[PDB]
């Protein structure tokens, strides 16, 4: 993808993360855990539902048209009827092929983008208390029990509380 | 002394292959089909008014072939013509058959009003054993076969004004005998003529005497013509032989009606989109069931499948 | 002992809603309309040459219905036919009227050249009270109603070569009397015929006899036909009755000319794009005014508005 | 948007930034101030004007065509003329709808991208003298008067001049 | 004491200009052309079966104009008509010529099967010095010009059933004499008639006497008509004069055949796509050579060039 | 481009990089050098070949169609034949114009992205041992000989080996 997170610096997906599209796994002295990130999950889902609803909106309604199958050979007028329909079908077929190609490229990029945005947001919370290990993980340089982890996941982590401990450990 | 916190995304063991700008096949966690490719095989009778022609074409119902008179005054959103249909009256053809079928189909009705045409000096209501109605000889219900009375067939000259506020469709014909004995025996004149006109249009047809192939015992034919009379205009019919006269007019409507050739059964169920293969759902934007459709239908495309990704790239390893 | 430096972007109290791939409505700071949905209601008389047909259809100006005589030799880029137009000459029809109207409209001129046809043994210039020119009887200016002279109408058999370097359009017709008495009284033969040909083409018409509804006093009709003769080809006309003869040819051109039905008034102003509703600007790529257009026009679409974002997402509040 | 800046880590736009599209606000020892960034603003404007000029370039010119309204019922030929026109209009209407959707998605992403580029460029100038506070602001760990702020805004800031002071304050 | 590690990308001294959403021209390192704009100027004779009409149109080959009889029973994927083609037989017209030409071109064969029609009481095999076959007078090979025998021309009334499982195409005609003397010398009756029908179709043509332009000595004409007869149907031909009879039928086929007008020479080479200008390669998705094509062809577009970027932005200098 | 690397923080391309699309130049105690990065180069090439092959795939095959040139004026039916073709050509010409505009915008952005992804990946390997100089170059704060540079280029660099040395140089 354009952002290089999914199928990129994140080595692979998690089949065990069932209640969200994106999320956090941790290991600390209390064990390991996992939780979905609701906001990123919902941002991707909303964009994809938005896209989907634009596409499957309102088929056209047509009534009397032209004939499209013929039981007798007739020449010029039938040649034109068949050519008009064949032309129409080829143009719509092209439209359908192009539409899904563009949409799908964009769905893969926007989902990659949401992974990357969650990664960036987490890093910004952690300030000088953690380092990016390069694989979508942060090494956190202070004791970080379950409540502390949850404070990162819920956006209330106060980096200043831990900064002295963390800097001593990093440097 | 510390902890690790990893960011990640979900995956599934087996995702779905889709196409992009750069890849003919790439796996995502989920996708949805945009091409409708199946039908139940049955045409739903709601919400459109469907009229099953059964053994009858629309033109045979129009003319009033006796086995099709069940359809007199009927209406439809969609007239469905079956492959088993057959004609069972006087052998005929219709120059520009396709146009007459189309304009009646689009009008969406066979509503017919009889008018009091006076035919002085001729015998009315001719019939044939090629067109039985009950046990006896008969003829199209909507046409009036005129022949001689006594030893003459005078010049017919009749008019019918349109004093209504809608357009009238008149269906009429010309008889082509197979022999001179037949021509003179029916119409006295050795050669006939039929002229039907309005203030703005005219048609004169000269009958042609000769053998066509035997159909229902007959080498003779009728040719069918039509004339539209607008409000305030007038119909005049002038003939010294071979006229197959109208008995009145069909009321012409405009709206959403059409016609379709199909052998699919009609079922009681609901579907906006009709194809000859049956009704199809219209939740998807495209369909590959049939280029022929009626109603609110997905657009026909050549592809039998097109998958829209609805999830991220699937990377279970 | 430090500073803060924040990055940001502008916003406005209320922007404009636009559509994207993912959103049916999302607010951006600014947008521009891509559908032209309005017209002044008037057709501008420049830069295209507009010819107002007034009370005349193009076919009646072609044939030379007397009240359309003012259109003789006219030219146009766009001929405008009005709903008030009416015919006031011999009652007629044109099999494939739409095709004759189209090819004349596309040629863009009624330039007519009279030719010295000789019609030996018939009376020329027949007229009718259905087609008055002043208080007296008349006929289409470009057509010549031939009838018997003395007690006979001989077979007419004439040719007119095209030795010019452009195509000639010939308009001619066939008279359909209402009775046999009329037929014989005018043409002597009990049934006429008209055959008009070039080297590789022919049309043969047999008149139709019978009563039809009165139009300006008449139960009779004329049917109009047309024949194009290319350079080096020739015209031959052969008839033993009922010929409505040509008087000459219309010069055919190719170019940008056309015809439109409209009741919009013509105004002194300039616009490349014309619709029946009036002229419209063509700065936008699309328009929803009318699927019928002439000139450099935006493409007709069903949407009445389509907004192209020309600024960022408008986010005045969190 | 794809880059996560506009309507993202930058919480909202500034109605008070009336002379530019993107820019800087600061607080230092001489007070507070705001300035537009001309280059980022002009890059966004130039791309938008470029795409607009492509879209509004050159209407086709057509002259004699087909008839599109009819006063009498005719059947087959008229059915065909009407079908041809209806088919054409539906295809152009689709092209128009898709064109503005793709264009508009791209305008939102390219404007988000310009905001993010300006942010990254600023961070890169500051080197080890500042930290990303996570809301589009940088905390600068040294005295940075008005001339110093302007040196950042104009791309001439010399991080080395302040590094000793900054590192002492951060760590 | 350290090191520096710089990341970068390549560039070239001059790349190629392409178009994007936001730029009419921007330089990338490489691009590829998507519009085929050239042809060799020759039509390749493989893989499609090409039949060069040389001096003949498809209709003249169909009817059997003697100088076109080389084409008897020929087949083609693509029939190529040349501007130098000429007719050299009885002068004729075909109402709806374009449709007969189209349906024969599409059928892709002139396979003809003679049938044993019986024409009782008329003289067969009429010919003309307008249509020489070798040194003597002759006629179209597929048609049979019937005239009186002794002093009479009876009512012809013949039938030919289709008991095959393919459709039969019958080509037939009607003679229009230039004078009444010719009409009666040939056909006895003063006015003829031809009626040809199947179980659900019929066509009656009344000849029209009179002069057309002199062509190869003749001011008379033949008009050509056609009738298709399906399996289980039957043909009836009924005439009391002026019938130009069929000798049998053309076998109809369905498939990929067509026809094209071109003066391009035909070379020994291989190309799936044929235009009147010559064959063109079909590796690109679009082409601007000709809107007329046959085979697996790029789509015709107006642009003469469209470049697809195949490299990054070329930024050799700041 | 959207990512701001090519024609952005990378000030220009290298005409002297003639064996790859993306790569590295270094200076250390053993001199200077250049090396193509094969993975980034191939990722861009593979995406571009992917989109090219989608675009040049499968022309349509058509046989008998309608006539498109005419030697005689005929009016209504010819008007319609010519309009149907003109309409078709204008629609395909529009599809062709739009297709190359969209593809080309995207090719520029995907190549910019691949540059940016390589830069970010390199940064991530270096951890606290280097700083981004802001022009696509990293200042590495330890002795880093040819084998060390190659360990970065091949993705096996061990930041812990050098961390003490680098931090001493960066911060003290
Ligand atoms: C109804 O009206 C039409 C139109 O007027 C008449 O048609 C004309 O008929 C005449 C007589 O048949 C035709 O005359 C013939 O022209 C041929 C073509 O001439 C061209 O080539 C020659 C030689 O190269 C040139 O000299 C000439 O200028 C032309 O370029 C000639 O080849 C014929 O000549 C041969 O036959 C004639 C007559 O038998 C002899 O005089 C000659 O010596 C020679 O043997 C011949 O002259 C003329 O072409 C017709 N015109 C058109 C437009 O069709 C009908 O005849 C008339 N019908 C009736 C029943 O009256
Ligand atoms: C002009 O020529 C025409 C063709 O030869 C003549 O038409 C023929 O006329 C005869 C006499 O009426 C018809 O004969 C009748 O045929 C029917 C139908 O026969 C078919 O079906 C039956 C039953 O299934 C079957 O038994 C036969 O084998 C046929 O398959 C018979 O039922 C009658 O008894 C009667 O014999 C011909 O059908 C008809 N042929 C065609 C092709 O139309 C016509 O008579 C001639 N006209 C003149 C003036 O002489
Ligand atoms: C065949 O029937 C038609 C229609 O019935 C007859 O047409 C009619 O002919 C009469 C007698 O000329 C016309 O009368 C005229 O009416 C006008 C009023 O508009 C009046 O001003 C005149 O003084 C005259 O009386 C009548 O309009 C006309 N009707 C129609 C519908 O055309 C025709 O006469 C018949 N033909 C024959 C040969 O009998
Ligand atoms: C964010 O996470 C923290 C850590 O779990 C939450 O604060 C704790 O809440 C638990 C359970 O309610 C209490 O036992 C602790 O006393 C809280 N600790 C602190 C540091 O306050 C906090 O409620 C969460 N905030 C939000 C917005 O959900
Ligand atoms: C894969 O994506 C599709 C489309 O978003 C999902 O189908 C929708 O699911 C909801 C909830 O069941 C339905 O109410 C909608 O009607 C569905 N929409 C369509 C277009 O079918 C589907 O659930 C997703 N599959 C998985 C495994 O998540
Ligand atoms: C066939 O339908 C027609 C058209 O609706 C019927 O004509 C109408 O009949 C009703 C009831 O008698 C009248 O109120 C209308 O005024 C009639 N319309 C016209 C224009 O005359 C006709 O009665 C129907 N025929 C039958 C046998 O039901
Ligand atoms: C819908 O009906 C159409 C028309 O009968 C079917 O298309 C035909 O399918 C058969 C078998 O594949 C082919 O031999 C014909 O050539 C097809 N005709 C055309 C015009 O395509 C079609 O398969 C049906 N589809 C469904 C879903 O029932
Ligand atoms: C341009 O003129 C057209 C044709 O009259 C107008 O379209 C008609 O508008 C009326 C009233 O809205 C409708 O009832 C008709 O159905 C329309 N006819 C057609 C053919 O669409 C149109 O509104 C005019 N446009 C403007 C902007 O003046
Ligand atoms: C292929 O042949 C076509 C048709 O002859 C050429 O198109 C003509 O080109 C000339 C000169 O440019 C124009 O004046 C005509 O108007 C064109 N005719 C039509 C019908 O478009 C075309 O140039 C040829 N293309 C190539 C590559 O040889
Ligand atoms: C909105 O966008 C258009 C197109 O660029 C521009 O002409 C107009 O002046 C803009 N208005 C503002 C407020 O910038
Ligand atoms: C029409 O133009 C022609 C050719 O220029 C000319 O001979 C003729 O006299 C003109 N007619 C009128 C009414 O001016
Ligand atoms: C950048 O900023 C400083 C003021 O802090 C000023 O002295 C210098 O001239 C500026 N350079 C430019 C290019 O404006
Ligand atoms: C390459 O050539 C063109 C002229 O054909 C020139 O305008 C363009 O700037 C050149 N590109 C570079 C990178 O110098
Ligand atoms: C330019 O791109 C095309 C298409 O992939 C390729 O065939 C050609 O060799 C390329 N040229 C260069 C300079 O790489
Ligand atoms: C012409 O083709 C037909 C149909 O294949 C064949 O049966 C017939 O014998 C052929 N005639 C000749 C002379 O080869
Ligand atoms: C990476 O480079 C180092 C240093 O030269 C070398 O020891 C090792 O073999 C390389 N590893 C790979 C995977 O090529």
């Amino acid at each position: 993808g354009l952002f290089g997170a999914i199928a990129g610096f994140i080595e692979n997906g998690w089949e065990g993360m069932i209640d969200g599209w994106y999320g956090f796994r941790h290991q600390n002295s209390e064990g390991t855990g996992q939780a979905a990130d609701l906001k990123s999950t919902q941002a991707a889902i909303d964009q994809i539902n938005g896209k989907l609803n634009r596409v499957i909106e309102k088929t056209n309604e047509k009534f009397h048209q032209i004939e499209k199958e013929f039981s007798e050979v007739e020449g010029r007028i039938q040649d034109l009827e068949k050519y008009v329909e064949d032309t129409k079908i080829d143009l719509w077929s092209y439209n359908a092929e192009l539409l899904v190609a563009l949409e799908n490229q964009h769905t893969i990029d926007l989902t990659d983008s949401e992974m990357n945005k969650l990664f960036e947001k987490t890093g910004r919370q952690l300030r000088e208390n953690a380092e990016d290990m390069g694989n979508g993980c942060f090494k956190i340089y202070h004791k970080c029990d379950n409540a502390c982890i949850e404070s990162i996941r819920n956006g209330t982590y106060d980096h200043d509380v831990y900064r002295d401990e963390a800097l001593n450990n990093r440097f | 002394p510390g902890a690790t916190l990893c960011l990640g995304h979900h995956a599934v063991p087996n995702g779905t292959l889709v196409k992009t700008i750069t890849d003919d096949q790439i796996e995502v966690t989920n996708a949805t089909e945009l091409v409708q490719s199946s039908s139940t095989g049955k045409i739903c009778n709601n919400p459109h008014r469907i009229l099953d022609g059964i053994d009858c074409t629309l033109i045979d119902a129009l003319l009033g072939d006796p086995h099709c008179d069940v359809f007199q005054n009927e209406t439809w959103d969609l007239f469905v013509e079956r492959s088993k249909a057959f004609s069972n009256c006087y052998p005929y053809d219709v120059p520009d058959y396709a146009s007459l079928r189309s304009l009646v189909a689009s009008s969406g009705t066979l509503e017919f009003i009889t008018e009091g045409f006076t035919w002085t000096g001729v015998t009315q209501n001719g019939g044939s054993n090629a067109c039985k109605r009950g046990p006896g000889s008969g003829f199209f219900s909507r046409l009036n076969w005129l022949t001689k009375s006594g030893s003459t067939y005078p010049v017919l000259n009749v008019t019918m004004p349109n004093n209504d506020n809608f357009d009238k469709l008149y269906i009429w014909g010309v008889h082509h005998p197979s022999t001179n004995q037949e021509q003179t025996s029916l119409y006295v004149q050795a050669s006939g003529r039929v002229t039907v006109s309005t203030r703005r249009s005219q048609q004169t047809i000269i009958p042609n005497i000769g053998s066509r192939p035997w159909v229902r015992g007959l080498s003779s034919r009728i040719s069918i013509y039509w004339t539209i009379v607008k409000p305030g205009d007038v119909l005049v019919i002038n003939s010294n032989g071979n006229l197959i006269a109208p008995r009145g007019y069909f009321k012409m409507r405009t709206g959403k009606s059409s016609i379709m050739r199909s052998d699919a059964p009609i079922d009681t169920c609901i579907s906006e989109c009709i194809t000859p293969n049956g009704s199809i759902p219209n939740d998807k934007p495209f369909q590959n069931v049939n280029k022929i459709t009626y109603g609110a239908c997905p657009k026909y495309v050549k592809q039998n499948t097109l998958k829209l990704a609805t999830g991220m790239r699937n990377v279970p390893e």
